C-alpha cells in the first residue's frame, strides 16, 4: 500500500495546492452524478435531480468539505491509515450503513477531479502515488466493517 | 451470452432444486451476510438473528425471482424488468454486491447438488447468475 | 445503455480530443502500467518504461479502436466484434482489467479537457468506456 | 485478514478431512473450465479442449495438487500469510506473469469445491472462515507485485 519517499513528497506537494473545501464538494458532487445510486445516503440533502442540482447543492457541498477534510487530515498519517480511520470506519459501518465500495468510487472520482484541476501537472507518476493513497484510505475505511 | 447448452444445464439443475428453492435462497442470503459482511449494509432494517423469519421470507422472494428467470431464460430482460427497476432506482444496491450474492447462490447449489454440480453445470450456473446480475444492474445509470 | 445525451457528450468530447487521440491512448496506457502494476502481466514482451516506442504505438491502436466505437456508438457489439474475439480468445485478459484502463482513459481525458470534462460529460464518458469494456469481455465464455 | 481463535479452529478442523490431491485437481480444473481465459498460462499442459479433458489432464491434476499443497502449508501461517507467500508472490509476478485476479478466482472455485464435497458440513460459518482464508492467501500472493 505504501509509497516511495519520492511519492510521499509528490503527494504532499500537490496537496499543498489543493483547496480542500472546494475539491471536496466537487468530488462528492461528481460521485453522486457519475454513480447516481450513491445518492441513496443523501435523501435529506434535497434536490439531486440533475447534475447542476447535485453539484450546486449546498448540503452536498458542505458534506464534501467534511469528507475531504478528514481525507486531508489522513494524509499526515500515511504509515497508519487503518488506525487513522478506525473510528470513521466503525461509524460508517454501524451507524451510517455505507457500503465500503462507496469509498473506492469516491477515490476514483477524486483522482479524476485532481486530474481535471491540475491538468498536465497531474503526471502519470503523480497519479500512481495518489492511486496508492485513495486505495489505502478506502481500505482503511473498510477495515472495521463486520 | 447463455448458450443453448447453458440453458439446458440451468433448467435441469433448477428443476432438481424444485421446492427447495426458497430454502436455498434464504441459505444463500445467510451465507452472504456471514461471508461478506459489507452486504449487511443494505439490510440494517432487517432482523438478521439466527433463523430470522424476515431473512427466510426474503430468500423465498429471491428464489422465486430466479425460478421465474429460469422459466424465461430466453427473455430475461423482460422477465426481470420490474425487479431491475427496483434495484436500480429504489434500493440502489452497489453493482459489486451482485457477484457476492451470485457466488453464495452458487456455493449453496454446490452444497445441495452433489450429483448435478458437474464442472460444466458449475460453469453454466455461474454464467446464468452473472446474466441475471447484468439484467438487474442494467438500469442503474 | 447510452442515452441520447451520453452519445452527444461522448462525440463532443472525443471530437475535441481530435488529432490527439493517439497521444492520449499512449498516455492512458502509461498511467495504467504505473498506477496498476498487475496490468503489466499482460505485456511482458513490451518495453513498459516511460517513452516506450511500443507503448506509443499501442496507444494509437487503442485510440483508433475507440474512435471506431464512437463512430458506431449504436452498434458497438458488431463494430468491436473482432477486437472482442481477440481479447477473449487470443489475449485472454482477465475482465477486471478493463475497468483499470477505462479509469486511466478517463483521467487522461480529464487532464486534457478542462472546459469539456463537466460532471455530465464525465458521467457519459464513464458509461461509454464501461460499454466498450462490456463488449470487449462479452465473448470470454 | 485476521482470523479469530474460533475461525482458525474451524478452518483447521475441516482441512484435516481434505483430500488435497482431489480438491486441488478439482479446483484448478474447474478454474480452467468455468473461467477458460485462465488456460492462458497452461498451453504446455496439453489437451484442454473439453471439460472432461481439462479435469482428467494429468498435468492439470499435478499442478492443482502442487498449488493446493502450498496453500495447505500457508495454513500454518495464518497470522503471517504475506510473509510466508512473499517468495511465491514475486515468482508469480516476475517469472510467471500471472494476474493476481487469478488467485481470487481460484479461491472462490476452491470454496465451491469444498461445498460440493462436504455438503451440509460446509456450513455458512465454515464458509465465512474459508472466505477469509482464500482472500488472505490471494492478497498475500498479490502483495509483492510491482
Ligand atoms: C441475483 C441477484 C438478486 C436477485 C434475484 C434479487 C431479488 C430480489 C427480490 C425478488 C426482491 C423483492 C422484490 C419486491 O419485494 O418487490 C429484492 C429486494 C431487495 N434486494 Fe435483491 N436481489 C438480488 C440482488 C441483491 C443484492 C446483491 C442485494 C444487496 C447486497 C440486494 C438487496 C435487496 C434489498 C435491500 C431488497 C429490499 C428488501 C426489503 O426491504 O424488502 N439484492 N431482491
Ligand atoms: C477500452 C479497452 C481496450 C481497448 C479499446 C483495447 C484495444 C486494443 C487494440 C486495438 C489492440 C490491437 C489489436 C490488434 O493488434 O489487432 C489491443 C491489443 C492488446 N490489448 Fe487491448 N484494449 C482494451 C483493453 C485491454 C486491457 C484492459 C488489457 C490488459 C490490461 C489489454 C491488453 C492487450 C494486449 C496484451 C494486447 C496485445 C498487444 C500485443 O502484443 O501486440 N487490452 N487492444
Ligand atoms: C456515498 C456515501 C459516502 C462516502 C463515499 C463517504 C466517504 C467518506 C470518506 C472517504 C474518503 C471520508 C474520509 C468520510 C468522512 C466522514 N463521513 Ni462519510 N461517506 C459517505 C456517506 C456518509 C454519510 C451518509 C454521512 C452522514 C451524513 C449526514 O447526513 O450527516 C457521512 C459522514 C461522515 C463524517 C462525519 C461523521 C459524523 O457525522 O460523526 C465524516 C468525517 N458519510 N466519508
Ligand atoms: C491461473 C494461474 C495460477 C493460479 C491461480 C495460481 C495460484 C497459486 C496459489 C494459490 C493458492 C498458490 C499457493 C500457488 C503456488 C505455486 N504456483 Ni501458481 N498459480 C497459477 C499459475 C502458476 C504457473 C503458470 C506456474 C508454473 C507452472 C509450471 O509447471 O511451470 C505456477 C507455479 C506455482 C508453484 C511452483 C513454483 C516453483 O516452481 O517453485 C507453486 C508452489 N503457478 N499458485
Amino acid at each position: 500500500v505504501h509509497l516511495t519517499p519520492e511519492e510521499k513528497s509528490a503527494v504532499t506537494a500537490l496537496w499543498g495546492k489543493v483547496n480542500v473545501d472546494e475539491v471536496g464538494g466537487e468530488a462528492l458532487g461528481r460521485l453522486l452524478v457519475v454513480y447516481p445510486w450513491t445518492q441513496r445516503f443523501f435523501e435529506s440533502f434535497g434536490d439531486l435531480s440533475t447534475p447542476d442540482a447535485v453539484m450546486g447543492n449546498p448540503k452536498v457541498k458542505a458534506h464534501g468539505k467534511k469528507v475531504l477534510g478528514a481525507f486531508s487530515d489522513g494524509l499526515a498519517h500515511l504509515d497508519n491509515l487503518k488506525g487513522t480511520f478506525a473510528t470513521l470506519s466503525e461509524l460508517h459501518c454501524d451507524k451510517l450503513h455505507v457500503d465500503p465500495e462507496n469509498f473506492r468510487l469516491l477515490g476514483n472520482v477524486l483522482v479524476c477531479v485532481l486530474a481535471h484541476h491540475f491538468g498536465k501537472e497531474f503526471t502519470p507518476p503523480v497519479q500512481a502515488a495518489y492511486q496508492k493513497v485513495v486505495a489505502g484510505v478506502a481500505n482503511a475505511l473498510a477495515h472495521k466493517y463486520h | 451470452v447463455l448458450s443453448p447448452a447453458d440453458k439446458t444445464n440451468v433448467k435441469a439443475a433448477w428443476g432438481k432444486v424444485g421446492a427447495h428453492a426458497g430454502e436455498y435462497g434464504a441459505e444463500a442470503l445467510e451465507r452472504m451476510f456471514l461471508s461478506f459482511p459489507t452486504t449487511k449494509t443494505y439490510f440494517p432494517h432487517f432482523d438478521l438473528s439466527h433463523g430470522s423469519a424476515q431473512v427466510k421470507g426474503h430468500g423465498k422472494k429471491v428464489a422465486d425471482a430466479l425460478t421465474n428467470a429460469v422459466a424465461h431464460v430466453d427473455d430475461m430482460p423482460n422477465a426481470l424488468s420490474a425487479l431491475s427497476d427496483l434495484h436500480a432506482h429504489k434500493l440502489r444496491v452497489d453493482p459489486v454486491n451482485f457477484k457476492l450474492l451470485s457466488h453464495c447462490l452458487l456455493v449453496t447449489l454446490a452444497a445441495h447438488l452433489p450429483a448435478e454440480f458437474t464442472p460444466a453445470v458449475h460453469a453454466s450456473l455461474d454464467k446464468f447468475l452473472a446474466s441475471v446480475s447484468t439484467v438487474l444492474t442494467s438500469k442503474y445509470r
